[PDB]
């Protein structure tokens, strides 16, 4: 089997079909919104409040001894966490609460959190009730759709999944705030745990988001220019002050001499200016202190960290501060090696061997989704109540009044108003600077499609740091293979900022179960307990930016690292790095990579030997087939294009991709013969035509309250058909109507990118479309201020128009509502007329009323309104490759062009509009679908004559030209494509033959 | 320059010379060691660096069927002054003529 | 019927149809001065996609091929960066006339 | 930037003297255009020994030596000799120390550029001592007491032995010989239908 020939190609590409629909069968195309935030709730939660144990000083007097400091100094602490579903807390048999209500209802959908607080203040350092606090309310949590919490969730399919919230359509990784539809965007960061070299001022850098309190070592300054000083070391800022020199936080750290510093660092040896560098280090270290003389004259110039300091790190500002430097690394005899290494990583950076790092290579990043953006408001907030809470046990010195110490101090008013204000204002905290705000964050969910929701939930965002030389921050990089989309993206304030995900992206979560003890298993000797210097030219394994071992031979280690891993051994989300040149092994078990499947290229393919009709894809993880690749690991891979000749040309390959369409994004990848048009086009049909279209709406209209619904009559699919279309089967993804298009010159009628349609096409229901808008009011609870009642009803006395409206304030349902007229009857009881009204463009059968309300009695209203139209001659449409036009021209079925069939065309338009924009994916298009909607004569014997149908225009993938035009060489056709036709008016030959077909046209909103 | 190093402290040796035999010496600063020298250099830089020529594009090669001959200013050990002489930047030139 | 829909004279729209029934031509340049060095010398080296696994012919930033019959994913890509260079050029600035 | 270009025609035909006119197109660039020191060097060697001897002077004030290696190649590619450079390193540091400079280098030798001086390069080069040029002293601290601090001064004098030029006028940034084709297509002429 060693050929891998003998089971080839129709079988091959039979698997890589299998193994796309079922990826999508297993993980959808909301996987990591919902990853995201179940792991928030189930591991980050707990993980926040572990915070400290809340002593309390209470420094207020001490005059006199009935005010001494004798009254105790509390204790209190955080334990379990408990969040519940998310329930409508009416009293008298409180009730289940789903998403529908409280979209309809204005309220957040929103759960619970009760932890289990412990105090045990007692008076014994004085010159309880850990029980009976089991359950404390801290703060409302909002909950995402189709999460862990969420309601709609426990129920698979023919349980209870009907239950009154539902769509066919809807997957759910949306919030709902306050009656609206909220979504997080992914933020982009850097990878910190890793060190970043810059070189203007030539300052490697240890970086850590946590621990702000880590350093930099900076090469390129001298400290003066007045004729030259050599380039010396010093090891700068270090706890946001206190610059010291290399050699003092050597000899600080127990370096017994030189020369072993000197292999510490261990550089090339020669290249002068390095050992120049390193002798001006050592005559800069003796000009400051006499060090390396005892324990205390070399660590007692670390001196600055005292008072020359501006903030003291806590208290004990000695060798306890050691544990502020690496805290991956565990004692003194490994931080000067990584010291060392810092210092080489640094003098290799200089000499020209190891290039510095480029931003914008999607190695060095990490995406934040939503689980890190809730860490982060939450840890702001609840520092805030914390600091509310400690204030307000103070009040309460040398007596108690109400001293019960829970549920008197603790607030859930100031989280629940934070998170709150976090997702209903855009008001979204830096993930650097703790006081400032950021704003590209949480959106609204469009509707419009089906389509604009799923490419709303899939985007990542590049923020705006400084527009002096951002660089390549909005050009496609090589980083993006496979991951993110290099087609498609908006235009303008944005472009190339926003950037889609691909269909089989992935994105990892979190590695638990720790791995360190893992890697022995193939080799990673331990590393020592002195400096010495037993360290040969062996490689290095890190682990998250830290050693923990040396191995070598590391080309049969890494080797077995992934033989380990593809037997379902190690975790699946680990990236194996070996990095040949600079001597280095890299292991990642982090959050927030982006992660892709590949096939495995086997040297014994178990596909041929087994061939079971079922495929999970747990199931083909664990045979090694698939496998879960990094950005990281796959620059180490050389993957082919494809089974289809390019892996059975030779054997050089390590893998496979599935199929070379999945590198576009999700409105991208289904366009037709999309490699064929120019990027702009595809750029504006894949992020603005698409995203408008009329089509689909939902499977349940009669609870979407919202403005401007819409909605065909008779939506289609396309004759053609698309790899990801056929993977995924939703036919949700194409919103419009098969029409029949001839390129022809009508009277001067379609120029200038105008389009002409048949109106007898037109009156059959071809593109009429359906719209319902909705119009809201509200007024107070009953009664209450928790006269200006305006509460909703008639007021007989002939206000405005009345004809409609009944008794209650509101229409019938089967109203015929004019131009202008009363909608809602929101008047008061005397005073003049408060009621909401029609205005000039606004009219409609009424199709249904809701009413509904709030806790504090805020009584709501809806009225929905419904149209009917067919498109006019102001209406706008487009083709699918950006080729865009307006109705200008409504013509009589009696004077079109016919052929000897007697068919006639649906859409006309000019020839001017193809030699100058570059979209031959249209006529192919066209020529693709005429080929398959045709039948097919000499079918009596010698086939079944429809089995060599062509019916896939794959973008990267599509047929030729020799098979389109041989296919209507079969169907009975002319070989060009053209077609002969007769006048509708004059009756006689047209001389000019002209070119016609099926095209998918669409139906563009904001008509006129 | 390779660094040098103490035999008792190991520490980096710092050159130092008193003419008394009118010879250098390596001496440590942390105790008191000293020794003779053996080389010379004191100290080595190696200061840094470790086209912009006009082309004509109108005269026949040798090889090469192309108008391109680079032209700079030379002294050849046969000529004299200030000569001019034609070598293709194609590789398959490979030939020096005088005009 | 390709003499009557396009103005044969000028230069404007004579290389657009050879950009769709001859070949593309120049799509990467260090001289298309908004993208960086770095972009242009990483998609040089990039050109280890399976070109420099199978090839050392033809150049990057060289498309031998044209719209009419297809863009093979590596000359897709360089032709994106070259749109949406041209994209971030003609919208940027434009406030100074 | 641009207040700085001046473009340069240069049309003295003879007629027929067959590539006069591209042997006028660079000699003019020749006497303008501008190299230097600091970029035809290699390495820099002070030295306290190997001139012991040749330190004569009767207080010994004479002890280290820094030689400052060229590369032969482009120094008898452009046809660059040898005596000028001492000609232009020799007046240019006493042009500068009659300017109100300082008075740290009034005693510098600057002796011979020999293109042969010794097998040399003790720490790994490994050359024979090919242009090895302006193999100067330094001894304004007569008597030199400290070692290690007189070589610093032996470094803020190599710089401004860097810096200095040797064929071509000071004030050129650059000349470029280009253009072969004044045709409609170029830019703005006052001169060229002939
Ligand atoms: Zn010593
Ligand atoms: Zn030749
Ligand atoms: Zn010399």
């Amino acid at each position: 089997e060693v050929d891998l020939r003998d089971l080839g190609e129709p079988f091959l590409q039979s698997f890589c079909k299998k193994a796309a629909t079922s990826f999508f069968d297993e993980y959808g195309l909301v996987s990591h919104q919902l990853n995201s935030y179940n792991f928030f709730i189930e591991h980050g939660l707990q993980s926040v409040f572990e915070s400290s144990g809340e002593m309390l000083v209470e420094p207020s007097f001490d005059p006199t001894k009935n005010k001494d400091h004798e009254w105790r100094y509390a204790t209190v602490k955080f334990g379990e966490v408990s969040v519940d579903k998310p329930t409508l807390y009416s009293d008298d048999k409180e009730l289940v609460f789903l998403p529908w209500h409280a979209r309809l209802q204005n309220m957040t959908y929103s759960a619970r959190m009760k932890v289990n607080v412990d105090v045990e203040v007692f008076v014994k350092k004085v010159v309880i009730l850990s029980k009976k606090t089991q359950d404390i309310p801290i703060g409302r949590i909002p909950v995402m759709v189709k999460s862990v919490l969420c309601n709609t969730t426990e129920k698979g399919k023919n349980g209870e999944s009907y239950r009154k919230g539902e769509c066919a359509f809807d997957q759910g990784g949306y919030f709902v705030i306050k009656g609206a539809e909220k979504v997080f965007i992914a933020q982009e960061q850097i990878c910190t745990k890793r060190l970043w070299i810059s070189n203007s001022p030539w300052t490697v850098s240890y970086r850590s988001e946590t621990k702000r309190n880590r350093f930099i070592v900076r090469l390129s300054e001298n400290q003066k220019a007045e004729d030259f000083k050599r380039k010396e070391k010093v090891l700068t800022v270090y706890f946001l002050s206190t610059e010291i020199p290399v050699w003092v936080l050597f000899f600080a750290l127990g370096v017994a001499s030189d020369k072993e510093a000197v292999d510490l660092i261990a550089f090339d040896g020669g290249d002068a200016s390095i050992t120049n560098s390193v002798v001006a280090s050592i005559q800069e270290a003796d000009s400051v202190c006499e060090d390396f003389r005892h324990g205390r004259n070399a660590l007692a110039y670390v001196e600055q960290q005292i008072k020359g300091t501006k903030f003291p790190p806590g208290e004990s500002v000695d060798e306890c501060l050691s544990l502020y430097l690496f805290p991956g690394l565990k004692s003194l005899t490994q931080k000067a090696r990584f010291l060392g290494y810092m210092v080489k990583c640094l003098f290799s950076a200089y000499a020209g061997k190891r290039k510095c790092e480029n931003r914008d290579n999607f190695r060095n990043k990490r995406i934040e989704l939503a689980g890190e953006l809730l860490e982060r408001e939450l840890r702001v907030h609840l520092a805030h109540a914390r600091r509310t809470m400690t204030k307000a046990m103070q009040r309460h010195l040398t007596g108690d009044g109400d001293l019960k110490p829970i549920e008197h101090y603790l607030d859930a008013s100031i989280i629940t108003n934070g998170l709150s204000r976090a997702f209903s204002t855009g008001a979204w905290c830096h993930p650097f600077r703790k006081m400032e705000r950021v704003s590209g964050v949480v959106a609204n969910l469009g509707r419009a499609n089906p389509l604009q929701s799923l490419i709303d939930l899939r985007r990542t965002r590049q923020q705006v740091l400084y527009t002096g030389r951002v660089g390549d921050a909005r050009y496609p990089h090589p980083s993006h293979w496979g991951r993110l989309c290099f087609l498609s993206t908006p235009d303008g304030e944005n472009c190339g900022l926003v950037k889609n995900l691909s269909l089989l992206g992935l994105v990892s979560t979190q590695i638990m179960e720790p791995v360190v003890e893992e890697l022995f298993d193939s080799g990673m000797e331990e590393l020592m307990d002195d400096t010495s210097t037993p360290l040969s030219g062996k490689h290095k394994v890190l682990l998250n930016g830290d050693w923990v071992g040396v191995c070598s031979d590391s080309d049969y280690f890494v080797a077995d690292l992934k033989s380990r891993r593809r037997q379902s051994e190690l975790p699946r989300q680990m990236e194996i790095k070996l990095d040949k040149d600079d001597k280095e092994v890299r292991i990642f078990t982090d959050a927030g990579r982006l992660l892709r499947p590949l096939l495995v290229v086997e040297n014994l393919h178990k596909l041929k030997q087994s061939k079971p009709s079922k495929y999970t894809f747990e199931h083909l993880l664990d045979q090694g087939i698939l496998e879960l690749i990094g950005i990281e690991e796959e620059e180490d891979c050389t993957t082919a294009w494809g089974t289809k000749q390019l892996l059975k040309q030779q054997k050089s390959y390590t893998h496979c991709e599935l199929d070379l369409s999945f590198l576009l994004g999700v409105s991208c990848a289904i366009v037709p013969f999309a490699n064929h048009d120019h990027g702009r086009r595809v750029l504006y049909q894949s992020q603005k035509h698409c995203q408008q279209a009329i089509g689909f709406c939902s499977t349940n209209p009669n609870i979407r309250c919202d403005t401007l619904s819409q909605q065909l009559f008779y939506p289609q699919r396309p004759l053609f058909k698309t790899m990801a279309s056929e993977c995924l089967q939703k036919d949700v993804l194409f919103n419009g109507q098969n029409a029949i298009v001839a390129v022809n010159v009508h009277l001067g009628f379609n120029q200038e990118d105008s389009i002409v349609m048949n109106k007898a096409s037109l009156e059959r229901g071809m593109f009429r479309s359906e719209q319902i808008r909705s119009y809201k009011a509200d007024v107070d609870s009953k009664d209450s201020e928790k006269d200006e009642v305006v509460q909703f009803g008639k007021t007989h006395s002939k206000i405005g128009r009345v004809d409609s409206l009944d008794d209650d304030g509101f229409p019938f349902v089967g109203a015929n509502m004019h131009s202008g007229d009363i909608v809602i009857g929101r008047c008061t009881e005397s005073g003049t007329d408060h009621s909401v009204k029609l205005k000039h463009t606004e009219r409609g059968i009424v199709q249904k009323v809701v009413l509904s309300s709030n806790d504090d009695g805020k009584n709501y209203a809806t009225v929905s309104l419904r149209q009917v139209r067919s498109p006019c001659l102001g209406d706008k449409f487009s083709s699918m490759h950006g080729q865009k036009g307006v109705l200008g021209y409504i013509e009589e079925q009696e004077n079109f062009a016919f052929t000897n069939q007697g068919i006639v065309p649906d859409i006309v338009i000019n020839p001017h509009a193809f030699p100058s924009r570059q979209t031959p994916g249209q006529l192919l298009e066209a020529a693709l679908s005429k080929g398959i909607a045709c039948p097919m004569q000499k079918k009596k014997g010698k086939s079944d004559a429809y089995s060599k149908v062509t019916r896939h225009a794959t973008p990267f993938s599509t047929p030729s030209v020799d098979d389109i035009t041989d296919q209507l060489h079969r169907a009975g056709f002319s070989r060009s494509g053209n077609e002969r036709v007769y006048n509708g008016r004059t009756g006689e030959m047209m001389r000019s033959l002209i070119f016609m077909g099926p095209n998918f046209y669409q139906r563009l909103i904001h008509m006129s | 320059s390779t660094m040098k190093f103490c035999r008792e402290c190991n520490n980096i040796l710092y050159p130092k010379e008193d003419r008394e035999q009118s010879i250098l010496l390596y001496a440590c600063r942390n105790c008191d060691h000293q020794e003779a020298a053996d080389d010379n250099c004191v100290y080595r830089n190696e200061v840094h660096h470790s086209p912009t020529l006009p082309r004509t594009k109108a005269v026949r090669c040798a090889k090469c069927q192309h108008g391109e001959a680079v032209f700079f200013q030379a002294t050849a050990r046969g000529e004299e002054g200030m000569t001019l002489f034609f070598v293709c930047c194609n590789p398959n030139c490979g030939h020096r003529w005088r005009e | 019927s390709m003499r009557n829909l396009i103005d044969i004279k000028s230069n404007s729209a004579i290389n657009k149809l050879v950009q769709q029934i001859g070949f593309l031509g120049l799509q990467l340049s260090d001289k298309k001065k908004l993208y960086t060095k770095t972009l242009v010398e990483d998609m040089a080296q990039f050109y280890k996609k399976k070109y420099v696994s199978t090839s050392s012919s033809g150049d990057f930033g060289i498309v031998k091929g044209c719209f009419f019959h297809g863009l093979d994913p590596y000359e897709e890509m360089a032709h994106s960066v070259a749109a949406r260079e041209v994209i971030v050029r003609s919208s940027r600035g434009l406030a100074e006339p | 930037t641009n207040d700085r270009r001046v473009i340069l025609y240069l049309n003295e035909c003879r007629c027929g003297k067959k590539y006069c006119q591209e042997n006028s197109a660079y000699t003019v660039r020749n006497k303008l255009k501008k190299v230097s020191l600091k970029d035809t060097a290699v390495e820099f060697l002070v030295e306290y020994r190997k001139q012991q001897a040749i330190s004569e002077i009767f207080g010994m004030d004479i002890c280290l030596h820094g030689h400052i290696h060229l590369n032969k190649t482009l120094l008898e590619g452009w046809n660059i000799s040898m005596q000028d450079i001492l000609q232009r390193c020799e007046d240019a540091i006493n042009s500068l120390v009659q300017k109100k400079k300082k008075k740290a280098e009034d005693f510098k030798k600057m002796n011979l550029s020999v293109s042969e001086c010794c097998s040399f390069r003790g720490p790994g080069s490994s050359k024979d001592s090919d242009m090895p040029c302006l193999m100067f002293s330094s001894y304004n601290a007569t008597d030199p007491d400290l070692e290690r601090t007189l070589d610093v001064l032996c470094n803020t004098i190599y710089p401004v032995l860097l810096e200095t030029v040797i064929k071509g006028d000071p004030r050129i940034a650059s000349a470029n010989i280009i253009w072969n084709s004044p045709e409609t297509t170029t830019w703005i002429r006052s001169l060229h239908a002939s």
